[PDB]
């Protein structure tokens, strides 16, 4: 922006946001991609199942008791007999009954759970922290934001300490990572879904936009270059040009796509 | 599925109207301060009228009765082999 | 020896019931809807559901000059 | 979550070891 | 299933979930205190209610 206000640049071309207060100093061209503010976190492990998922709902103790339980039961019988195998079955009925029922519980409790919907979410939970770059167009959208959400999450990131915000994207995202899913990365949409195409693939994308915007190529003011650079965005809007580059540089070579 | 290609309205002014920047700095304004999607959530879904199930289904158990009738024909093909 | 073998058996299939019984119950109903058509592409390849757009407009115009294979047939 | 409730059981089994008990006693007269 | 539909809790917790479901209609005195609350009060939800 500083090199085109003061003419040391013809022209910027970069993922850059179209703002107000940058629409003031300079012109944007109709938007080439579309984006917005979004939450990055990691994604959970499948599964660590061992064999001890099933020795889960009955306890340790309740096993050993029910082998001791049945030699017990054994060495009655060995030495009437009726009452034995009924009160050995009343017995096993109600472990049976008990540990359907627990795993029932536990299996409940494995789909039930849903870490993270909204950015409301976010902002109602303090267990994991989140944050936003340093600068940038998303830090001065939670500054300048009036809705009430967004103006508690942004109390929130600057009064929360040690800092939540991050130098570059690729630091937040490794935060993300390091984290064990304890930190969440707001960041663009489109940054959001090529780090979500990229391995190790452990990143991922959770609910909708928190606004809808988009980048731009910025000309200085009066600049002869403005209307055909515009009419080019338009042109490569409608032939599907910069819909097969995404999917070229996004989707199409994605290792995890 | 999703959409075929992506793409905006706008509002549109005649080229050298004093209205043109006003109207777009208007635009961004709205855009920023929410008022677009408020507007929008308003008319769209807000007044949306279209907007889990304990109940019993009948035709869950029907593949285990045809499993059922299908072990009972292979028992009449069994009695009559015998026989 | 063959006791035994009938008791462990029993006890696998002891657990493999009750295993079944809990999860049927958490597992519910999906209430899932068929989709005859999944995406765009799709409806290219077939002539059993017809389709259509407006007189005029933006879209027929898109499909009239989209030089994109699935598009280019479905304008066809 | 697991409870895996040991003393809950605990009283099945208490009548478990009632029901062997009284089971040895008429074993016992039995014989 | 039937017996967990039974220990179902919360069709409605808070005075937000009004805001966020148009199911179930809702309303105040036709004036008095309450009416003007919802009315002067800037804060989002209760706005949205009074919209
Ligand atoms: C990646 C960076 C630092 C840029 C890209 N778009 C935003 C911008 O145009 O400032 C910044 C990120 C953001 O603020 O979400
Ligand atoms: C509803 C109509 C006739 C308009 C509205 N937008 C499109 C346009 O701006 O061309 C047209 C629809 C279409 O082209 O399918
Ligand atoms: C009962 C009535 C009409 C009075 C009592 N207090 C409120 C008042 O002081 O106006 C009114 C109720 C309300 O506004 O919900």
């Amino acid at each position: 922006v500083g090199e085109l206000v003061y003419g040391k640049a013809d022209i910027a071309i970069a993922p850059l946001t179209i703002t107000l207060v940058r629409e003031e100093v300079i012109d944007f061209s109709k938007p080439f991609m579309s984006l917005g503010i979004s939450i990055m976190i990691k994604k959970p492990q499948k599964s660590k199942p061992g064999v001890f998922s099933f020795l889960d709902p009955l306890a340790y103790e309740i096993w050993m008791a029910i082998v001791f339980a049945y030699i017990l039961v054994s060495v009655v019988l060995f030495l009437s007999a009726r009452i034995v195998a009924g009160v050995w079955w009343f017995f096993t009925l109600i472990i049976i009954s008990s540990y359907t029922a627990n795993l029932a519980t536990f299996l409940t409790v494995e789909r039930m759970v849903s870490p993270i919907e909204s950015a409301e979410d976010l902002s109602k939970q303090t267990e994991i922290a989140y944050g936003t770059l340093d600068s940038g167009s998303t830090k001065e959208f939670f500054r300048r934001s009036k809705i009430a959400v967004f103006d508690k999450m942004w109390t929130y990131m600057r009064s929360a300490e040690p800092s939540v915000f991050v130098r570059t994207t690729a630091e937040g995202v490794a935060r993300v990572r390091k984290s064990k899913g304890k930190y969440a990365y707001l960041l663009e949409s489109t940054m959001n879904e090529y780090i979500e195409q990229r391995k190790p693939c452990d990143t991922m994308k959770v609910g909708g936009n928190l606004d809808s915007k988009g980048y731009g190529i910025a000309t200085p003011k009066g600049s002869s270059l403005g209307t055909p650079v515009n009419l080019a965005v338009l042109k490569l809007s409608e032939q599907g040009v910069l819909d097969k580059l995404k999917n070229k540089w996004w989707y199409d070579k994605g290792e995890c796509g | 599925g999703g959409n075929l290609d992506s793409k905006g309205y706008g509002i549109a002014t005649p080229k050298g109207s004093s209205l043109g920047t006003p109207v777009n700095l208007a635009v961004l304004k709205l855009s920023e301060q929410g008022v677009l999607d408020k507007l929008k959530n308003k008319w769209w879904y807000d007044k949306g009228e279209c907007g889990k199930t304990s109940a019993l289904s009948l035709s869950n158990v029907a593949g285990v009765f045809y499993i059922l009738v299908g072990g009972l024909g292979l028992a009449m093909l069994v009695a009559l082999i015998e026989f």
